[PDB]
RNA sequence: UUGAGCCUGGUCACCGGGGUCGUUAACCUUCUGGCAA
RNA sequence: GAAUACAUUAGCAUGGAAUAAUAAAAUAGGACGUGUGGUUCUAUUUUGUUGGUUUCUAGGACCGCCGUAAUGAUUAAUAG
RNA sequence: CUAUGCCGACUAGGGAUCGGGCAAUGUUUCUCGACUUGCUCGGCACCUUACGAGAAAUCAAAGUCUUUGGGUUCC
């Protein structure tokens, strides 16, 4: 207090502020690749998916949209990149 | 505005002291250059209108006071209106305000000119009444 | 060797892009996938400098219309240039043009897009001479007496042989803009974003 | 809305400096605001700034050591003769010694003093002192 | 500063500092831009087509591997609507409006809807007319709306 | 300040808080002053041998003069391990 | 389109003023006179 | 010796382009130029003097093509 | 009527409350809800204090105003 680093702000300092309060504002969501359980085709979805996503397989929807974070209900091993 | 035939009117519309003849076939035109840095446009070296008071194949002449201005109504004859806009001085609040003055200029039929379009006009003596200035220069937004 | 040499530099210099021309024609020799993407591809010119220590660089300036087969090619001729070059580094560089700024007495009434321009020219060079690894943030300090130093924070991923790359790539780029910078790779603190 | 941005680097300068805090936080940036601060740092008042180059206005932090009492802005921006920098120097200044009046003159942004030195008026900008 | 309202929301989306087409992807530009034109066919407004995008086939932002807007796609390859988006969707909001009013004349709190939407309109509708989106005649009556958006 | 003889004349020339570098007026009475010596080997503090810092009553009504002391002394070296610049 | 290095001459380690080269091409463009690919 | 300045609102002229504005080309309607071809006018010169025609000649302007080369759209503001 | 115009920037410590979001190898009830904790945005307010303001009552604005200039209406 009074005297503080400006320049280079704690990690964890930034992760517990808005996105836009930060220094650099920056996304908070990611990109993830999921796996139909029972085909071989792997799909991109979005982590604050807006629509229904369904598998270019034959498969059932993929993820339901919601305010936040959309909630995976298929058995699907993501890998997250 | 609107470009009609020239003998349109009671008297024969005519340049002044241009004759023709057996030996010098058809009628000649005669042009002259304002001056001032300014060029005499090609259509008003080969057109059909006369315009006595035209700084170009006319008499009037382009003499003192060169403003710019834009044209705000053209629906009255050969002539337009000029809206010169400009910041005034108060020295006791250090500060502008807007103040306009309109004009009163004569267009040729060399210049098509229509709302918006800012002019250069030049002083011209006295042409009807308020009328004192002539347009030269047109900076045309189209071009 | 039968011909297919001078056709790949617009100029002919000295010595310098004569070796060039003969190190990647050694390099075409391969045949296969090595062959087939160089057949379009050329060179503009090349640069010798010096480093701080005794390192010499290359700089190379390479034409817009190959930019997006030099991306996928360079990497596999990289190690050739500086294994063929006697210990000499390779620093690719997309050549642009500025234009003027549009002073008074000067009028350009052709437009200068920002493409064009001094500053965006300068993000686009800065942009290019750190080619594996991208940007991630950037400061202008200066300092009490006025002078002005870049910080440019750099990402810390494919860090093969590129932690001194990048001294030669400030060093290139110490006299390419006539600004002082510096590149830092950050701390990537536990896993995920 | 924003109308001016000095004004606000100006007044969040001074508020930081009242309460005696070592730095200071000022977004957005521009060009005006780092030509007034580099008249400042080059008369004293103002230690060393980094400027934040993000994709937009962008952000700087600067590095506070007291020794100013108000930095502030004049608007609008009034019209400065030569004549005239000694009236506002006596308007705004604590003394003929002590204080800078910032003018945007044609030869660039610099200090009354120096613009008095160069014979070249402007329009007056801000003052620190 | 909501221009209708009293509300001070701050809620947007944060672009990333790197301006540059994602690290991992194989979006192929040109077949996503055929990709937008087949939606554009299909007839959804431009921000359902960044929507979809981004939340089921994988691009986050669409400029960073297309290298233009896209709406500049759209006028490019000539499926450039006559109206924008954004005053579309304000004319259509006026209609429904107009529409629920003259069905229920007594709703008060509609009529000073509809005012601060034919406000928001005529704003939008003098900056395109100045910008030179919109033929400089281009007006708004209440009577012709209807067809406008139809 | 000097005249054009070059010699100092004033009253007084005030002190300076080192927590917020300004002056210290006369009637500042929650401005203190503390002093600090030196250690050696084996403790024994040698007399004559300290640091002083000086705290203005701004600082102290503010409540910020417990972290200025802990970044003072620091930096001087003779505390480890209580106050850092990054938070 | 910001900064760095010079020449020369001006009242006091200092300041204002004119030209340049490379960063990046450095009096844009026109008319006249000369040299000319 | 019978100076000099104050004056400059407003007009005229020289120098600077920081501060505040509008278009510099979108359907490229673009610097494009001892460049591949054409057409309209004028004689600023000479054919012996005015005058009438074709135009070598020198100049003003309009029509499709030729990549000269890096061919053109500022981020998207903890504004809307 | 908050006898206190609207927009925008900054400024001290804490705890309640409403709406939303994020996180918990947290609890509970036949995949969700309820409860608990922390963070954040936007509101309604509250306690202490006064770097600061006022003639004072008092005010986180009525502060950043003789160190007097962010913009704009009413009076
Ligand atoms: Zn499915």
């Amino acid at each position: 207090v009074l005297a503080v680093d400006l320049l280079n702000p704690s990690h964890e300092s930034e992760m517990r502020k808005h996105k836009l309060k930060q220094l650099v504002q920056g996304p908070r969501s990611f990109f993830m690749d999921v796996k139909c359980p029972g085909c071989f085709n792997i799909t991109t979805v979005f982590s604050h998916a807006q629509t229904v996503v369904i598998c270019g397989s034959c498969a059932s929807v993929l993820c339901q949209p919601t305010g936040g974070k959309a909630r995976l209900m298929e058995g699907c091993s993501f890998r997250r990149k | 505005a609107t470009e009609l035939v020239v003998q349109s009117e009671r008297a024969f519309q005519k340049q002044p002291h241009i004759f023709q003849n057996a030996k010098k076939g058809a009628g000649r035109r005669w042009y002259k250059d304002v001056g001032l840095g300014f060029k005499t446009p090609a259509e008003a070296i080969y057109g059909e209108y006369v315009d006595k008071k035209c700084p170009f194949v006319g008499q009037v002449s382009i003499r003192g006071r060169i403003l710019t201005g834009t044209v705000v109504s053209t629906k009255m004859h050969r002539t337009i209106i000029i809206r010169r806009e400009y910041l005034h001085f108060i020295p006791k609040y250090n500060r502008y305000e807007k103040r306009h003055k309109n004009l009163a200029a004569h267009v040729s039929p060399a210049f098509r000119i229509n709302e918006g379009d800012v002019v250069t006009v030049g002083q011209c003596r006295p042409l009807s009444k308020t009328v004192r200035f002539n347009v030269l220069r047109v900076v045309k937004h189209t071009e | 060797a039968l011909n297919k040499i001078v056709k790949r530099s617009s100029s002919q210099p000295t010595e310098t892009d004569l070796l060039v021309a003969q190190c990647l024609y050694d390099l075409e020799s391969s045949s296969k996938d090595m062959a087939k993407e160089l057949r379009p591809l050329q060179i503009t010119s090349a640069r010798e400098v010096e480093v701080g220590g005794g390192k010499k660089a290359i700089v190379v300036f390479v034409p817009q219309p190959l930019l997006k087969a030099f991306h996928k090619c360079q990497a596999r001729l990289t190690r050739e240039l500086e294994k063929k070059f006697a210990d000499r580094h390779v620093i690719f560089i997309a050549q642009r043009r500025i234009l003027p700024k549009p002073g008074r007495k000067s009028r350009v009434t052709q437009k200068r897009p920002r493409s064009r321009t001094l500053t965006a020219v300068h993000n686009a060079i800065l942009e290019d001479i750190v080619f594996p690894t991208e940007i991630i943030g950037k400061r202008t300090r200066q300092a009490t007496d006025g002078r002005k130093t870049i910080k440019v924070f750099l990402d810390n991923r494919d860090a093969n042989t590129v932690d001194y790359k990048l001294g030669s790539f400030s060093s290139v780029y110490h006299k390419l803009t006539g600004k002082n910078v510096t590149f830092e790779f950050p701390v990537a603190t536990g896993e995920g974003l | 809305v924003r109308q001016s941005v000095l004004a606000d680097c100006l007044n969040n300068i001074v508020n930081a400096e009242r309460r005696g805090r070592r730095q200071v936080l000022i977004r957005p940036s521009s060009k005006v605001i780092v030509k007034f601060l580099t008249v400042m740092q080059k008369h004293g008042y103002i230690d060393e700034f980094t400027e934040i180059d993000d994709h937009r206005s962008g952000k700087i932090v600067i590095q506070l050591n007291g020794r100013i009492n108000k930095c502030g802005v004049i608007s609008p921006r009034f019209n400065v003769k030569l004549k005239d920098i000694e009236k506002w120097v006596n308007q705004l200044l604590p003394s003929r010694q002590v204080g800078v009046i910032v003018l945007t003159t044609s030869r660039g942004i610099m200090s009354h003093n120096e613009a008095r030195a160069k014979d070249a008026g402007g329009k007056i900008l801000g003052f620190f002192y | 500063g909501r221009m209708h309202s009293k509300g001070k929301g701050i809620a947007s989306s944060a672009l990333p500092y790197v301006r540059s087409p994602p690290a991992w992807c194989k979006a192929d530009a040109d077949s996503v831009v055929e990709q937008i034109l087949k939606f554009s066919k299909k007839g959804m407004s431009p921000s359902q087509i960044g929507v979809t995008l981004r939340d089921s086939h994988g691009i986050p932002q669409v400029r960073f591997i297309t290298g233009q807007k896209i709406m500049r796609i759209l006028k490019a390859n000539g499926l450039a609507p006559e109206l924008p988006e954004d005053l579309y969707n304000l004319i259509k909001k006026a209609v429904s409006v107009r529409k629920h009013l003259e069905r229920n004349r007594k709703d008060k709190d509609s009529k000073f809807r509809l005012i601060l939407i034919e406000s928001r309109i005529h704003r939008l509708a003098r900056y395109y007319r100045k910008v030179g989106a919109l033929p400089p005649t281009w007006k708004y009556e209440s009577a012709t709306a209807s067809a406008l958006v139809a | 300040m000097e005249n054009e003889a070059g010699q100092l004349v004033d009253l007084y020339v005030p002190r300076k808080c080192s927590a917020t570098n300004r002056i210290i007026q006369a009637k500042d009475h929650a401005s203190v002053q503390i002093n600090v010596c030196a250690v050696d080997a084996e403790g024994r503090q040698i007399p004559g041998e300290k640091t002083t810092y000086a705290i203005s009553g701004f600082v102290r009504s503010k409540g910020e003069s417990d972290d200025c002391i802990n970044r003072l002394t620091t930096q001087d070296g003779l505390l480890e391990g209580v106050w850092s610049y990054q938070r």
